[PDB]
């Protein structure tokens, strides 16, 4: 497979430049930096609760297990 | 178990080297202390070299213990002083006889041993100074002794080191802390012959891959800028 | 001896022999540094 | 003219909302042939032999001019190998990769093969945990009756791991890569009839584009990371993953108080660790790879991806939180605070897996009218 | 939906002219599978040390089940191996298959893989003759100046041959077949835009015919040929073509009186020790394989086979006995009957090739006016 | 490359038969054997004197080499 | 160098074997004999099983003799009574004690000696049938010896065998021949164990591919005779 044969197009325009005419980094901090954010509050509910868990189960674990080693009043 | 502490050193930072100094000190330990029952058999004299003795420095240990080698032309073997090229002098033939020259115990290797132990250096320095009387409750066979960072707390180790044990060439203080870190750092080099050379790539790759990284991530964002910057539109009647 | 993964081994008709009658003109004293030792990498020329 | 088989790597269609996760899909070019690359020039001092074999290391990182880093070029850069696949595949599930079954498949060969050939990669020094690594994974073949002592002791060379048992790894240890690198092309094959899938899981055909400048470069930029992450370990930490006691030579006379196999194993180890039987934990244990076979006939949703079904992400996070945890389950020892995990999480496992996400799609569907 | 490539074997148009030579095109594929079969069986007991290697060898033809035979299996199996070549390569220009210039490239480079591979092969088991034979032929390499020194240490892993110098091959010796493996595709790529080449020499794209009655079983009972002249030789003579002194131990402090390597270098090795000068002889070495790289350059008739060459079969046949020749000359010693002879046979197959052939089809043309 | 777009052919005509309907080795000896003969009276005398000439310098690379190893009156 | 004959045997035929009597006696040569200087190190008794005797008389010839194994829990080794899986007694622990109870010669092995000589057998049993008085015009050190069969015609080989040099078991007679008979028969199976089967699958192999050759030979001519007969024309206007 190539180009040429995959499918239809019909009325529809490509504007582009070349890349010497433009920087390669414009607006990175200036508008980069909210993008960011906004990828992060559509992910971090659906992710990080999660490892949320693993933090304390991986807290708790340790816990109960350090404290069985340790004696018992008898 | 006992988790050891996080003690500093000499070499600890992420490109710091080994005092080469503590280890022309550290090799005077081994061969007045443990090589009467430790089997280093990893290791020659010849890899002293560049590191804390030289050529023919080293080589007068050489021809100080007598070897076992060369099968005479009779067809028997015999003792010669022994060369740069000779590993260290083995102290028994075998490990059975290190276990009837103790309790029924054996010692271990110490080429590998840090690097085979939790810890490394951590645990064998508090190991040595982790000696104390026993607790109450508590009771021991003969030819074992107490240490906490030992498994089981019960060791047929027989303290090898205390003060004015032995006295070294400079005529620094032979404590049982200052023998203590020579001699850590001198295993540390053991199962690492390479640390004065593991930083120096250790170097040059960041200042490489520091230096590359954002080129290659800007020759990246160099041609993807034609779709970075792409614009369509949607014109039927 | 064995040596290098090589061989090693190791006077008064010696000096006898005539150098330019030989193939390769050359005294014997030229190859050693005492005459009563004498080493060479004992390997033959040839193949 | 070869020169048109080699258009797949330069002119051919892919699309253009491609992320930094598909650099992965190609490190393992990078991964396989360094990782050969490496191993080929170490085994030029390796021995076979148990005599000579744990000495014949050591005969690298000391007297070899600088080859004591292609120790950990190597065995690192195995676990980093590892890094990539378990980021390439749980992607196939969070973009839906598996709706292509001729490839999937494929993908699961690779990782048997693979996780039967680290097996065997591992033992070669004689650790002391090599040898016991050896025998507790390849002590459980017997638990099938009236044949797992027979396959057993066939492949031990006798009744117990020996000399015999070490060479006829090395050769199965030194080749299957090979057969990876042609498997790798044949991965590659099924691909080239139908291409990538992007994230959104949409059949992209409209807006598929070159590869020599964009993708290359990139994957490039990827290879950095690798090497970077690669050789940050060897030179700062090679000691991290590569366990203590593998330097300790080998004596079947004598165990450690604690064995956990290398630390890819341990989420699949702490599985089996789970089941108090013997035989009922070890289908669940190639039952927990070869579920991905089974997963196909599970894409309920009539869509793909898993960007545009935000319970499916709910779930799949929480799977990694199962996987990551019994992979430090399994890791550390057998008591009471940690049986109680495994007895679920264990289940978890089989469970998000055939019930909650096949649940999704009918659900989701049902929430859309489809 | 890889099934259309496997169409090469399966239903490939190919003429129907065809001897009984072309059995021989296949049988490689069956060699090198086979040896790299029995081989990968049989590096499952070798050691690749100094001390055990030789006995290691021991290890198999004594206590291994029905392992014995896998030596032989193997090792005159690279002999049955040689005798397709020469019976394949000579064919080629009997019929003038090297006018296919970007195969004919491919098929030398495979001569050289593997008569520097075969060379690693015979040195393993420390015979007395894999020392020497080692030591003679890499030797040569100091012929040059200001580095010949260096690139001969540096592959002797030292200043001689030792335990280093063995599994440094040991390596590159297990390996190659592999890239022969995939090589042999390539080889049968650039064929495949061209298909095969009759006895006649006549483009017979007319009369080309299906591929998987026919030439299947008519390869299988070249196979079955192949199987039996291998079966009886390791069966009821081992021993032939595999020199005695192999069976020794390795000393570097003594010599065998006469020195021979494996039959088969013997046509090429007596050509050095023809010339008395050193590297006067080692670029004519070379010469002689490279020569066919060479060959197609002067194609002079604008026929293309000997079928229908008369004069080109009087100088073919011919050159067979130089070869023929050379290779007994070669395994001879050093003496004046016979330093007469490759003082000639060396000059003579230099001299067949590049004068005598092509001045037949110079006058052949001429014979027959074009 | 395939059957189909080889090349041209013209007011040809193929006959054969299923091999069922015919024995495998007929005529085997009785047409073989001349048919051999045949095939060796044409090859034989440019492949043969090469191998003659070998059987004669293999027999004199002997007999000279034989005799130079014994000795000569002196 | 001289060229020995090809003296039959009851094993040169293409589908012939040992006659393992014979091997039977000739092992008791090797320990009566040659077992003083010549260190066969590639066998042990077990592999006598099913060749020449059984498992528990073999086993009596292990009691016979002591064997240097075992490092005991003092740590030194010591000497037991060998067992099946034990090789043979080597004579001298290293080559060159053998050159010092030589002339400076030394023995080799004879475990694979035979493959490792041109001839193998007959050469080996016309060698030792091979001394003679030296001829006129020759002269030789002490300890060596002549013998045509070896190269050079000079050898440090005493003379080792003779009739009535020892008596065998079943009491056949002890001439120089008979028991030169059983040795080289013995040698032969040093480096070929697998003669017995080497043989049932050299004619397994035939009455197969013998048998298979013709039919496939046949499947060959069968699918190709469409075009063994088929015709042709030419019938363009
Ligand atoms: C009395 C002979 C002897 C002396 C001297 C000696 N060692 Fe030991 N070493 C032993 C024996 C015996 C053991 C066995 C310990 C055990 O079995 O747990 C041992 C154990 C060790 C270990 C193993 C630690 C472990 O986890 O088991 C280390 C490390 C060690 N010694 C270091 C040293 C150092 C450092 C010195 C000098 C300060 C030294 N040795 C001197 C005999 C000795
Ligand atoms: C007295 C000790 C001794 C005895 C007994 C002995 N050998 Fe030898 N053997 C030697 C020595 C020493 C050599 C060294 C020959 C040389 O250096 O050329 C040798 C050489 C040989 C060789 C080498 C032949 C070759 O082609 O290289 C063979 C085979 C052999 N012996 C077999 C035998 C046989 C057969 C017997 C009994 C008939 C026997 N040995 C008994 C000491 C012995
Ligand atoms: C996917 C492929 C492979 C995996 C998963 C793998 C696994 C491993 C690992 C983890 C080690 C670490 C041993 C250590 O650190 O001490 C190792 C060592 C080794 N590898 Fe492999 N390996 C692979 C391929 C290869 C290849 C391709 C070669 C040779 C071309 C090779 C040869 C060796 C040798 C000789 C050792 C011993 C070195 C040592 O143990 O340190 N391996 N293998
Ligand atoms: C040496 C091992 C492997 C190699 C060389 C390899 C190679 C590749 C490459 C180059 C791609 C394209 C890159 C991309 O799609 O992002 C790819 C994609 C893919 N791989 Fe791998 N891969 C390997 C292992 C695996 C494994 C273990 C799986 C397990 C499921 C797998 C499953 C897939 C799938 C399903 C795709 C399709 C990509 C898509 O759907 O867009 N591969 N493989
Ligand atoms: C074209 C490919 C090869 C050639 C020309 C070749 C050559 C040889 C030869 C002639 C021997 C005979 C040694 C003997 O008879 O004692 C040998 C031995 C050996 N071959 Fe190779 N070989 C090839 C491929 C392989 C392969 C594919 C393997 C493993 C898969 C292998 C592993 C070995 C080993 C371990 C030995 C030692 C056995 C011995 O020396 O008897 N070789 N090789
Ligand atoms: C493992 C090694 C090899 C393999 C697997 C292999 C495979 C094949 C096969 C299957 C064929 C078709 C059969 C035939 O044409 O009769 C062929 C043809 C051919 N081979 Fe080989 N071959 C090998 C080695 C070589 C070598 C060493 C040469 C040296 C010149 C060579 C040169 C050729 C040529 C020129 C042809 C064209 C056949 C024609 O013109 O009709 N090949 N090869």
């Amino acid at each position: 497979r190539q180009f040429g044969h995959l499918t239809r197009v019909r009325h529809v325009i490509t504007y582009s430049l070349s890349p010497f005419e433009q920087r390669a980094f414009p607006h990175y901090f200036s508008k980069g930096i909210p993008n960011v954010l906004r990828r992060t509050r559509a992910c971090i509910l659906r992710v990080a609760p999660p490892f949320v868990a693993f933090y304390l189960v991986y807290t708790w674990g340790t816990q109960e297990f350090e404290k069985s080693k340790r004696k018992n009043p008898a | 178990e006992l988790h050891p502490p996080s003690y500093p050193w000499s070499h600890r930072g992420l490109l710091s080297s080994l005092d080469h100094t503590s280890i022309r000190r550290g090799f005077q330990v081994y061969k007045q202390v443990c090589s009467s029952c430790h089997s280093m058999d990893y290791v020659a004299y010849r890899h002293l070299v560049g590191v804390c003795y030289t050529e023919d420095e080293a080589k007068a240990l050489a021809e100080e213990v007598e070897v076992q080698d060369g099968p005479n032309e009779d067809g028997e073997m015999f003792m010669r002083p022994g060369k740069l090229s000779d590993y260290f002098p083995k102290p028994y033939p075998n490990p059975e006889a290190a276990r009837a020259a103790n309790n029924g115990a054996l010692p271990p290797d110490l080429s590998y041993i840090v690097r085979a132990r939790h810890g490394g250096e951590d645990y064998v320095f508090s190991l040595l100074t982790g000696y104390c009387e026993p607790p109450t409750g508590v009771s021991l066979r003969e030819g074992l002794y107490f240490n906490p960072y030992f498994p089981g707390q019960a060791i047929g180790m027989a303290p090898p080191i205390y003060n004015e044990v032995l006295e070294f060439d400079d005529g620094t203080p032979a404590t049982m802390s200052q023998v203590a870190k020579d001699v850590c750092t001198f295993l540390r080099w053991a199962a690492e012959p390479e640390h004065d050379h593991r930083k120096r790539m250790g170097l040059k790759m960041l200042l490489m891959m520091g230096l590359l990284l954002p080129l290659v991530y800007a020759m990246k964002r160099h041609k993807w800028s034609v779709l970075k910057s792409r614009k369509l539109a949607y014109r039927p009647p | 001896f064995k040596w290098r993964g090589k061989p090693l081994f190791v006077i008064d008709q010696e000096a006898a022999v005539e150098v330019s009658q030989l193939r390769d003109p050359q005294h014997d004293l030229e190859r050693v540094k005492k005459p009563e030792w004498v080493i060479l990498i004992g390997v033959c020329t040839h193949l | 003219l070869m020169k048109i088989v080699n258009n797949a790597f330069i002119d051919l269609p892919a699309p253009s909302n491609i992320s930094s996760w598909w650099n992965f899909g190609s490190l393992l070019g990078i991964c396989l042939i360094l990782q050969i690359l490496t191993g080929l020039f170490l085994a030029m001092h390796y021995t076979s032999d148990t005599t000579t074999a744990f000495s014949s290391v050591t005969h690298i990182c000391r007297d070899v001019n600088y080859g004591w880093i292609i120790r950990y070029m190597h065995a690192n850069g195995a676990s980093m190998f590892f890094i990539c696949l378990y980021m390439h595949v749980g992607r196939g599930l969070y973009y839906g990769s598996y709706t292509f079954l001729e490839t999937w498949n494929i993908g699961v060969i690779l990782l048997l093969t693979v996780m039967a050939t680290a097996f065997m990669g591992y033992v070669l020094p004689w650790g002391q945990m090599s040898f016991w690594g050896a025998t507790v994974i390849t002590n459980l073949l017997s638990a099938i009756p009236y044949i797992g002592t027979n396959l057993v002791e066939w492949i031990w060379g006798g009744f117990s791991v020996d000399k015999a048992t070490l060479t006829r790894f090395f050769a199965f240890h030194f080749i299957l890569p090979f057969i990876i690198m042609a498997i790798a092309m044949v991965h590659l094959l099924f691909l080239h009839e139908t291409g990538s899938n992007n994230p959104t899981g949409i059949s992209s055909d409209v807006d598929k584009i070159p590869f020599h400048p964009y993708y290359t470069i990139k994957d490039i930029l990827g290879a950095l990371l690798l090497i970077l992450a690669l050789m940050l370990l060897v030179l700062f930490a090679p000691d991290l993953l590569g366990d203590p006691d593998n330097y300790t030579p080998a004596n079947p006379l004598n165990t450690p108080p604690h064995i956990k196999p290398e630390w890819y194993f341990l989420f699949a180890y702490a599985i089996l660790r789970s089941i108090p039987n013997k035989l009922g934990g070890v289908l669940a244990l190639a039952f927990s790879i070869l579920i991905l076979a089974l997963i196909p006939l599970l894409h309920t949703s009539k869509q793909r991806s898993m960007m545009f079904r935000p319970l499916s992400q709910c779930l799949f996070w929480a799977l990694v939180a199962d996987l990551l945890t019994l992979t430090w389950i399994g890791g550390q020892p057998v008591e009471h605070p940690y049986i109680t995990i495994g007895q679920l999480a264990s289940v978890l496992y089989f469970l998000l897996i055939l019930v909650l996400m096949p649940t999704a799609g009918t659900i989701e569907n049902k929430l859309l009218k489809w």
